[PDB]
């Protein structure tokens, strides 16, 4: 994996 | 001193929306009683948690004496709550004690001194708005799901209100995904944006009946009030810089995805059973008119569906947390949804294939 | 290997949520989160066991099929089943250590524990009957709130079955309150009682066209169309209610069931949060009931009631009457009282097929 | 409490 938007 | 008669209907729908703040567990025991308060021709009612406060006015229309004290909540509510339709519930103060008689039933309550009772510290109004209850509903349930619950980046507990131009926005994310609605308000606002803790974004949602009363919103610098026929409620606002999320939204996606809500959904919902229930990830093939969804979980068991959608553009594998994209379906009551993405470690939003007055961006996993 | 059938969504769904029914959260053993599937002859059967019960579905295969066995997991097979369109096709098939579901584009791999894994109860029946869904449905729901929960005394975590002439009984005790409920099924039977656990007791009346029982030694079986329900049974003295009973009450009263619920249930919020007694002081067509708490708060009831007898206060657990009231669903209540120190008989007004038994406290 | 009926 979850990978971040920020 | 403090006396009213009332009746119960006229006491009901007051009680439960005042003790709405009111949690099970309170650090105080003043924090589990309402203030009562008999002024003029006027009963105030108000509930806190110091974070936020609700208060009801209900007119006295029968002899009443001026006076405050405070109450045990959840009783004072199931008495009034307990007694026949109709009942006249007189209330009278008796030293450390509050009597309540209707008919021939008769309670005695223990109360804590009003000048005890918490105030939330005078503030200023910066912007001032009025708006049906269903357009902040309709801002509210777009958005609310996407709030993080409790993060380390406390800012994104919440939800973000914005005013631009004549619309009222709502922005809620967790990191993981995001959701945006905006509506137009019919009226020429400063641009200004609070976030609004999640514990006052589900009370701002509860006060929140149907009509004939609209919603006058007043903002400041560290509260938001909300005024609804006659109730008051007030919140302390979140200190903190929210991200921003015009820069978040693909910003020019080259790949467009289009498919019936229901029958995406379905499918997620089924490639769901079997993906891992800690991390929930799907993987998306999406190829010329079709996408197809698969999930496996350490047992090895797996699923995969397969589904006729509008789509040209490049071939590409991209894995989500389906719980994410259900949220999003779930949302969106609509009949066909737009998928708009760019690569497999990028953002995808998703909208309405008719509306874009909300929008959705889901992060993808690796793999 | 080898087990093979085609049957259509509507015709999986209510077996399958039958089945799961004694499946349990937090299975001990793997095998116990899986359902048994067997196809023999044109019939597919579905079996759900916690090795104390187990739930039997037959299914009738109109389409071609093979005969086999397998376990697969219950939950998420009624999920990918229940999951799928309505009026859908459902083909399974076993291709080695896995299940193979499909039905239109959807295809789903389920891993498998093998059929001979699979636990199953050993009996003959003693008594047999046969009776209407309603009256099983009334028979229950009229004692079941007066179960044990998680008892030492163990077979007090159950309801009694209990066959007398004509009659079908049931019994539920916890040591403090009873409720009996007594049904003529108009057939004549020997006199038998059994103590059924109350796991069974609730997949019982979750499995509610007619219904036909057969009790034995240890087990009691239950057939409800196509549906076999089989539990093990509480070996324990339960105990006799004709002697709980008050004998001869000399106190009666009476009085509307909602005015006197409404009551309690107002005078309850300013009772003992552990304790929960309220006080009855009975008197000529009067009663007053009252509560206090630690904090000294106070409620008190007056009631028009018709009584003619001794004056009286007896202090009860308000959550004991509060429960009896709410089985109750009539219009007039009787109770029957002795002493202070003694139980009172609760019943409905117009009917004496159900009682209700509640011992007092001390205030 | 209290009473018990057995």
């Amino acid at each position: 994996x979850q990978a971040d938007l920020f | 001193h403090m006396k009213f008669t009332v009746e119960r209907e006229h006491l009901l729908k007051p009680l439960q929306q005042v003790s709405g703040p009111l949690g099970g567990r309170p650090t105080l025991p003043i924090l589990g009683n309402l203030l009562l308060q008999v002024a003029d021709g006027t009963l105030s009612l108000t509930g806190t948690d110091l974070e936020m406060e609700m208060v009801a006015r209900v007119a006295l229309v029968q002899p009443h004496e001026p006076g405050a004290t405070t109450v045990p909540a959840r009783k004072f509510f199931d008495i009034c709550r307990g007694l026949p339709e109709g009942a006249e519930i007189a209330v009278q103060l008796e030293g450390e004690r509050m009597l309540v008689r209707s008919g021939r039933s008769r309670f005695s309550l223990s109360t804590l001194p009003a000048a005890d009772f918490p105030n939330l510290d005078d503030w200023q109004s910066e912007v001032e708005f009025t708006l049906p209850q269903a357009t902040m509903k309709r801002l509210i349930e777009a958005t609310q799901f996407s709030m993080a619950h409790q993060d380390v980046r406390y800012y994104l507990n919440g939800m973000l209100f914005e005013t631009e131009g004549e619309e009222l926005r709502t922005v809620a994310t967790d990191g993981h995904r995001l959701a945006v609605c905006s509506m137009p308000i019919g009226q020429s606002l400063p641009s200004h944006s609070v976030i609004v803790p999640r514990k006052g974004v589900i009370e701002l949602m509860r006060m929140l009946d149907g009509g004939d009363n609209p919603l006058r919103v007043q903002i400041g610098s560290n509260n938001i009030r909300a005024h609804v026929g006659d109730f008051i409620f007030t919140s302390k606002l979140v200190d903190g810089r929210f991200p921003d999320y015009r820069r978040v939204l693909p910003k020019n996606p080259d790949k467009h995805l289009e498919a019936g809500c229901d029958l995406l959904k379905q499918a997620f919902a089924r490639a769901a059973i079997l993906s891992n229930e800690k991390f929930r990830g799907v993987r998306l093939y999406v190829s010329e008119n079709q996408l197809k969804i698969t999930a496996n979980n350490p047992e090895q068991e797996e699923a995969e569906e397969i589904l006729d959608v509008t789509y040209s553009g490049a071939e590409m594998e991209i894995g989500f947390n389906v719980s994410y994209v259900l949220d999003v379906l779930n949302a969106l009551k609509c009949e066909n949804v737009r998928m708009m993405l760019t690569d497999s470690v990028s953002s995808v939003q998703i909208e309405d294939a008719a509306s874009q007055s909300a929008a959705y961006v889901v992060m993808p996993m690796r793999l």
